[PDB]
RNA sequence: GAAGAGACAUAGAGGGUGUAGAAUAAGUGGGAGCUUCGGCGCCAGUGAAAUACCACUACCUUUAUAGUUUCUUUACUUAU
RNA sequence: GGUUCUUUGUAAAGUGCCUUCGAAGAGUCGAGUUGUUUGGGAAUGCAGCUCUAAGUGGGUGGUAAAUUCCAUCUAAAGCU
RNA sequence: UUGACCUCAAAUCAGGUAGGAGUACCCGCUGAACUUAAGCAUAUCAAUAAGCGGAGGAAAAGAAACCAACCGGGAUUGCCUUAGUAACGGCGAGUGAAGCGGCAAAAGCUCAAAUUUGAAAUCUGGUACCUUCGGUGCCCGAGUUGUAAUUUGGAGAGGG
């Protein structure tokens, strides 16, 4: 935040006059566009699923959360690609369920 | 986290207290339910309680609640409308279980005081446990009619042996705001307090007295 | 580079200008004189130190022991996560 | 309908569905590419016509669309392959009358 | 345009339409030679993202190599030394098989350079790289600048020399704390670290 | 692919021990009618329990459907 | 230096403000495991095999993990 | 019958290119043991010798998926230093970097992802003539399964 002018602590440091620099076109590096999502949704529809995906899927839909993020994370690599799978396959779960 | 969207439930309300009201009426009084089935638990092993939880309105106004007490708390019970015996009548009345029973069941709940705090459960606790209302100590100078109007709103969450412990939350005479209120917060402490929490409850149940099986979820 | 430091910002600024100020930029099809090749850019404009204080002021004592403001300052940083977490189990209690 | 590799049309049909413009799977990228001077065009369209021809080209998108565009949602659902060679058929209905 | 259907598409390997698009390449690769040219890339957007382009002068070739372990190569496991170096069979190259994919086909084409490679399929038995070259004796590459850099000499077997995209990630190539024992080179950073420096001026 | 059998979810289906209230009573509180019936529960007896109504079904398979796939042998042919 | 080609240009480049946008590399990242290697220590890089992503995402932040932030860069393509 | 297209061939077809040598230095792969540990197997020797493949006048690296935690630096390389330090190690013998700081030298950039679509605007080759490290016209071909122009994150694009 601002610092506090003396060496040690939480905001510790010399207190400078800021200046907010101008954010860089890079920090977007990660940002969904509309030519992405259009891309994205088509190939979803196009391709359908992965073995693994219609096995989170049916998980989710007979065991819940735990069990499908359990598995997510084996097929994956890592605990917040599971969790962020596995949102993804509720999504699908949903948009199929209602309507 | 709030899974329960207030949004849906409030028009599941606005289209169901209607039904019990107004396109099927129905001059006994009607009383709006609440159940909640559950998923992956086993109340055999795990933690059993029975909860209380208070509403901010009685749900019906013609329930039976008896105070045990002294003289003093079975005059005030007429100035809070409520019934009371004496205590040299139970205590050669204790013999017999079935009458216990009897005079059990002519209550919805009953609450006792301090003077009978050690005594009460020895000779009424037997047979009365078994309705599964606990009596409650009122004392002389703390108000019976407040301490009444404390206990009509309380919710019994009994954990038992059944999945499905139906609690009435109230009725569609009064208001729905608080009754929406009041549906909400209910679910929002008990979810909470669940040990998985949301993904712990497997059904939600609001019904009508005499209205149809409709589910939620 | 970025820039969040206004008096650095300031300093390299008033050096561009400075640097503008003496340079002469020959033009792509003028005469294009001599102009004494000087070698070294830097030793034109050499770095400077900024001035951190004066040399001598009045002595403002507040009575804030300087060396008590460091003592609190680590105490309050190595006790703030263990007080917000009993803030935050306090508030939710009831 | 033969191109290759097929990856870079397999897309087009719900494409061209999903943005409600008509199109017809046609035999022949030498085909196409004859009519644009070339050895193979892979794709041709028509994004607008002269009065003389409008009526032509809605009465041939009428028909295009009754044959590919109608039936795009039930031929979404339909697995091509596994007809068998001419040994193995005989085979196969000689035992189906067999037993 | 097209080519981001087809970024898109390739990622999805395990769909139906890529499983099957799989079994028959694959089978197709296995019957054909072990380094055959390839009319044209199978992956055009890969392939135009690794730099390849349609014009005269760049050359696809499909190579395949044999997977898994490198054992080594000695007479009877018998290894003469201490037992720390006994190991025969869970032994692995340093570099991948797609380096020794680009290797063969550079081998096999010395008149090209080799650009980049990519992986198009693979089964138990074999894995499946297709290389992109360019060949630094066609005027259309030794015009436009834009190219004409792999004309010059330095660039003779990249592939061999570690040059190439898979050559760089086996060599360690990279910047930060994780590449402090290859960032310039290894054995490069290994005779610095090793090198008694003496001056005039005893220091 | 199959004889197909599970198992999973996606709808319906029914019934159920002792006692006796007023009836083969497996679970809740509700407090008295919507109803072709004045039948049924109710302020009444009573049994562990109130009994119309299950809200979910505490419990199922006895059976039907497409979603799945544990298989268990079995067949297929195009990989090998 | 100097001599010419002198529509030798409506040809190229740059610059301010507003609005809408801003595509950015997959058997790759990453993970498990095996081997090797490193000062890199619950694993420094490399390589084989299995699994295999996302898009306010991804990597890193020298002790494994969950939750919450923050900082800092922008890989899986390339020249000097 | 015929004319394409795709794929695959043949030719002492037109024009080219690779090989081998040298290898001090350079980029990789493969890879020891003698030795030390007062024995010895991990370790050490050593990511070395030998062996294999590939370059140039240098090579490689290189314009951050960097370092940092600062009031922040700012491609790469090399030197002084960090430092025989953090760390690794029968925690034995031994081994062992990096950041910051001062210097030498300094230099920045290019594609893929975008409809030219009122016009493939792009290129090899053959041939003829010339001002011949090339140019111009003509033709055949390549190329839309995408060659030019335009943009590369520092941005930048479209429109006004
Ligand atoms: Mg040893
Ligand atoms: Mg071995
Ligand atoms: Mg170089
Ligand atoms: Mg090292
Ligand atoms: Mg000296
Ligand atoms: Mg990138
Ligand atoms: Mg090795
Ligand atoms: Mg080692
Ligand atoms: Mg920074
Ligand atoms: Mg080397
Ligand atoms: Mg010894
Ligand atoms: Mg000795
Ligand atoms: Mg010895
Ligand atoms: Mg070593
Ligand atoms: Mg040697
Ligand atoms: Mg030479
Ligand atoms: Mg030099
Ligand atoms: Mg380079
Ligand atoms: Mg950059
Ligand atoms: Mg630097
Ligand atoms: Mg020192
Ligand atoms: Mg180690
Ligand atoms: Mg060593
Ligand atoms: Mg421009």
């Amino acid at each position: 935040t601002v610092k506090t002018g003396i060496a040690i602590g939480l905001n510790k440091g010399k207190k400078v006059t800021s200046m907010t620099p101008a954010p860089k076109i890079s920090y977007k590096k990660g940002a969904a566009s509309n030519r992405t999502k259009f891309v994205r949704s088509l190939v979803r529809e196009i391709a359908g699923l992965s073995p693994y995906e219609r096995r989170l899927i049916d998980l989710i839909r007979n065991s819940g959360e735990k069990r499908a993020r359990k598995v997510a994370k084996k097929r994956l690599g890592s605990f917040t690609r599971a969790k962020a799978k596995v949102e993804e396959m509720n999504n699908i779960i949903a948009a199929s369920r209602r309507h | 986290m709030s899974k329960i969207t207030s949004s849906q439930v409030r028009e599941h309300v606005k289209e169901l207290l209607k039904y019990s009201n107004e396109t099927k009426k129905r001059n006994f009084l009607e009383t709006v339910e609440l159940q909640v089935g559950l998923k992956n638990y086993d109340p055999q092993r795990d933690k059993r309680f029975s909860g209380s939880l208070k509403l901010p309105n009685c749900p019906r106004p013609n329930m039976s609640i008896c105070i045990f007490g002294d003289a003093f708390d079975v005059d005030r019970a007429k100035s809070c409308g409520v019934d009371a015996m004496s205590v040299d009548d139970l205590k050669k009345l204790n013999k017999n279980k079935k009458l216990i029973k009897k005079l059990s069941k002519k209550y919805n709940a009953f609450i006792a005081s301090e003077v009978l705090i050690k005594q009460v459960p020895r000779l009424l606790g037997p047979q009365l446990s078994k309705a599964g209302k606990f009596p409650t100590p009122v004392s002389h100078n703390d108000d019976l009619y407040g301490k009444v109007t404390d206990v009509r709103s309380t919710i019994k969450f009994q954990l038992k042996k059944v999945l499905c412990l139906a609690v009435a939350v109230g009725n569609v005479e009064m208001e729905e705001d608080v009754l929406v209120n009041q549906i909400l917060m209910s679910v929002n402490f008990f979810v909470s307090l669940l040990k998985k929490n949301w993904q712990n409850v497997g059904s939600l149940v609001v019904k009508s007295s005499m209205g149809p099986a409709f589910r939620l979820y | 580079r970025q820039n969040r430091n206004q008096e650095i910002f300031d300093a390299n600024v008033q050096r561009l200008k400075e640097y503008q100020s003496k340079i002469i930029v020959f033009p792509r099809n003028g005469k294009a004189p001599e102009a004494e090749q000087v070698l070294s850019a830097a030793a034109t404009f050499p770095i400077a130190q900024p001035a951190t204080d004066v040399e001598a002021r009045a002595v403002q004592d507040n009575g804030e022991s300087a060396f008590r403001t460091l003592r609190l300052a680590r105490s309050e940083k190595k006790f703030r996560g263990i007080r917000e977490k009993r803030a935050r189990e306090k508030a939710e209690a009831e | 309908n033969d191109v290759d590799p097929i990856e870079l049309v397999v897309f087009l049909p719900a494409l061209c569905k999903k943005m409600g413009v008509p199109y017809a799977i046609v035999k022949g990228k030498a085909r196409l590419g004859t009519l644009v001077n070339q050895k193979t065009s892979a794709v041709a369209a028509l994004t607008e016509v002269r009065a003389e021809d409008e009526a032509a080209l809605a009465k041939l998108v009428s028909t295009i669309d009754a044959n590919f565009a109608d039936k795009y949602d039930e031929v979404k659902k339909h697995w091509g392959g596994g007809i068998l060679g001419n040994k193995a058929q005989a085979k196969m209905d000689k035992r189906a009358k067999n037993s | 345009g097209a080519y981001k259907y087809l970024e898109e598409l390739q990622r999805k390997k395990q769909s139906d339409v890529l499983r099957f698009l799989q079994r028959v390449r694959v089978w197709e690769y296995r019957q054909k030679n072990v380094i055959h040219r390839a009319a044209r890339p199978t992956r055009p957007d890969k392939a135009r993202r690794l730099g390849y382009k349609a014009k005269q002068g760049f050359v696809i070739y499909r190579v395949r190599v044999r997977r898994g372990n490198r054992k080594r190569p000695v007479p009877k496991g018998a290894t003469y030394g201490k037992p720390t170096n006994q190991g025969v069979n869970e032994l692995k190259y340093q570099r991948s098989l797609r380096a020794t994919a680009e290797e063969r086909v550079g081998r096999r084409a010395a008149n090209l350079r080799v650009l980049n490679s990519y992986w198009v399929n693979q089964d138990s038995t074999y894995k499946y790289f297709e290389v992109i070259l360019v060949d630094p004796q066609h005027k259309a590459i030794r015009r436009d600048a834009r190219y004409n850099w792999i004309c010059d000499p330095v660039h003779k077997h990249r592939e061999a020399r570690g040059l190439t995209a898979t050559g760089k990630k086996s060599r360690g190539i990279n910047k930060g704390h994780k590449f402090n024992n290859t960032k310039a080179g290894r054995r490069k950073t290994w005779k610095r670290q090793n090198t008694l420096s003496l001056w005039r001026y005893r220091k």
